[PDB]
DNA sequence: GCTTTTTTTTTTCACAATCCCGGTGCCGAGGCCGCTCAATTGGTCGTAGACAGCTCTAGCACCGCTTAAACGCACGTACGGATTCCGTACGTGCGTTTAAGCGGTGCTAGAGCTGTCTACGACCAATTGAGCGGCCTCGGCACCGGGATTGTGAAAAAAAAAAGCTGCA
DNA sequence: GCTTTTTTTTTTCACAATCCCGGTGCCGAGGCCGCTCAATTGGTCGTAGACAGCTCTAGCACCGCTTAAACGCACGTACGGAATCCGTACGTGCGTTTAAGCGGTGCTAGAGCTGTCTACGACCAATTGAGCGGCCTCGGCACCGGGATTGTGAAAAAAAAAAGCTGCA
């Protein structure tokens, strides 16, 4: 239905485990989906802008890397 | 130097992202220099809040 | 003699496990389709280098893990062990993500 | 009988007053001496433009006012009305100012 | 001299009031002086760095504006 | 435009720093644009948290 | 001092996580090619900037008085935090269902390159008005005093409410 | 049923504080002025990127199999949040103390500008070797298996606190 639901409750539980969380309200799984969608929205918007500016129909890794740098979340290992 | 020592500690002759992540985040100064940087396939430092443990 | 672990014990095992590992924790395909779905809302018929969608995931997972660490402290700060939506909201408020 | 406001009522007045106003709330001289004092650790016999000290003050107070907002949210989050050192500390930990 | 005490209790309370604070622990005041000092050390060190690079013996407002911009704390109105 | 309105509403002819600040922070978009910017002699928006108010 | 419940502690079993074997196998580090183009060498030439030398801004310090602001105490309300208490929201551990992932094939959009051409920007020099620093008016704002309005809080009414008293089919 | 008692609730009623008003007088917004410097106009050369035309990379479609992860659900423990309770930390307001802020004059470090000159980078061309993709091979790391070893809990029976019982001082 929504691809957002493809980010499942068990995947969310794993992420919060890596972030040291022990116990998790039921409500969080939607809340998380909200945040994550807004995160992607913002990063993808700027990446595609770089794509549209490069006159390409293909979003490169570099497009994302420049988008993630602009958003203050610099990313190493993907052609930085 | 530090990531190499992290590889030596895991019985690996090859440095991988994790070894760099462990080098950078256990050293105070490097951690601060790269505070706003994400290291791909780096993971996080093993760290569980004290109140979450049993007695 | 059916064995049972108390509530929290497996959680504590999972934390320990996942902190030790570096492998991406969202299933890659549902993620890829979500990236493609959201990308449509800005431009139609968009192609993605596989590495581009991988960057986006590596990025998405680090940020959320990090946010969970900050959220977890907000819960603990309010004398709780259970994270809740308001914990995430305070965290992002203080980080300067939302107003 | 001698008149008395209840605890909390003047605190709110003081808020309304200072949020309405824009003037600096630290006394200019004790601040200037502090600026000169810290500046000695790095280089001795330093002069300061007057505007540089005002800039430094404008910046300090905007930082601290702002920090008190975040702090006040952290106290509220733990169902308290009183700010404490742990509130400031958590706020700063989330902002990334402190490890 | 020993000027950090010159950041008085009442002046800290005043800032906190502008920050919407109603009730304030007794421990806040020394805690705030620490933060304020840390804040100043960092801003000033970079200011002074700029001053020294310009071969001057007098800190300018630009030195401070430039330092503040370096701390992600941009200031408008002092030649910024 | 917005700083003038804040002046007129203060019964003043000339824009001041406050007027700019009010104008900027009361507009969602400008507040975003200048989220990490400090307007000197601006002060803050009146905003007392509801839980702190009497009953 | 005793009894009568619940704690807290101490002492067996269980289950995962791990080290140490040993062996196996896969591919990507690792390093060797053989150009190649991008860094070294050499040389000439401009101007960016070190330095002197001067002006004259603004930073500093110092006195002296007024008064607001800070300082320290007495007093007391409401706050923070400790306890007890209850309901069910979560974590656990089963079975059941589903589609992620793997490996493979098959197409072709479109990334990404080479070569040709020229419109569009650097460059220069003469021209010369928009924009600067300096300076002088004059009306908006800072400030004051005084009255009008707002808002809090104590203690004294109106009303509601919640128990004790009487009769009561 | 109704009287009595009691907390709420609600209204009066003083008093502090904050808001508007006009009156005053001072100082920087505002605009004018005359000069200077940077923008424009109108030259020429040069190439940087638009464009076509080609290659062939890697991004998409699709299928079929093997589990592994996702999904419900039965069950109960441990958490959250509500409620009550209580000592004292913090707010409020008082007299007393401090020193900031005010204006002023007096002094001169040094910020800043101007003119000189030269060592240092730019620009160019001929040289030439370090770094380039492109390949090809072997050992370092995934993986499985199994069987210690060590760790880390749960549970179950024991070894101490909690409350409750007196009656008793
Ligand atoms: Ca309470
Ligand atoms: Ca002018
Ligand atoms: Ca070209
Ligand atoms: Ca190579």
């Amino acid at each position: 239905r929504d691809n957002i639901q493809g980010i499942t409750k068990p995947a969310i539980r794993r992420l919060a485990r890596r972030g040291g969380v022990k116990r998790i309200s039921g409500l969080i799984y939607e809340e998380t989906r909200g945040v994550l969608k807004v995160f992607l929205e913002n990063v993808i918007r700027d990446a595609v802008t770089y794509t549209e500016h490069a006159k390409r129909k293909t979003v490169t890794a570099m497009d994302v890397v420049y988008a993630l740098k602009r958003q203050g979340r610099t990313l190493y290992g993907f052609g930085g | 130097e530090l990531a190499g020592n992290a590889a030596r500690d895991n019985k690996k002759t090859r440095i991988i992202p994790r070894h760099l992540q462990l080098a950078i985040r256990n050293d105070e100064e490097l951690n601060k220099l790269l505070g706003r940087v994400t290291i791909a396939q780096g993971g996080v430092l093993p760290n569980i809040q004290a109140v979450l443990l049993p007695k | 003699k059916p064995h049972r672990y108390r509530p929290g014990t497996v959680a504590l095992r999972e934390i320990r496990r996942y902190q030790k590992s570096t492998e991406l924790l969202i299933r890659k395909l549902p993620f890829q389709r979500l990236v493609r779905e959201i990308a449509q809302d800005f431009k139609t018929d968009l192609r993605f280098q596989s590495s581009a969608v991988m960057a986006l995931q590596e990025a998405c997972e680090a940020y959320l893990v990090g946010l969970f660490e900050d959220t977890n402290l907000c819960a603990i700060h309010a004398k709780r062990v259970t994270i809740m939506p308001k914990d995430i909201q305070l965290a992002r408020r203080i980080r300067g993500e939302r107003a």
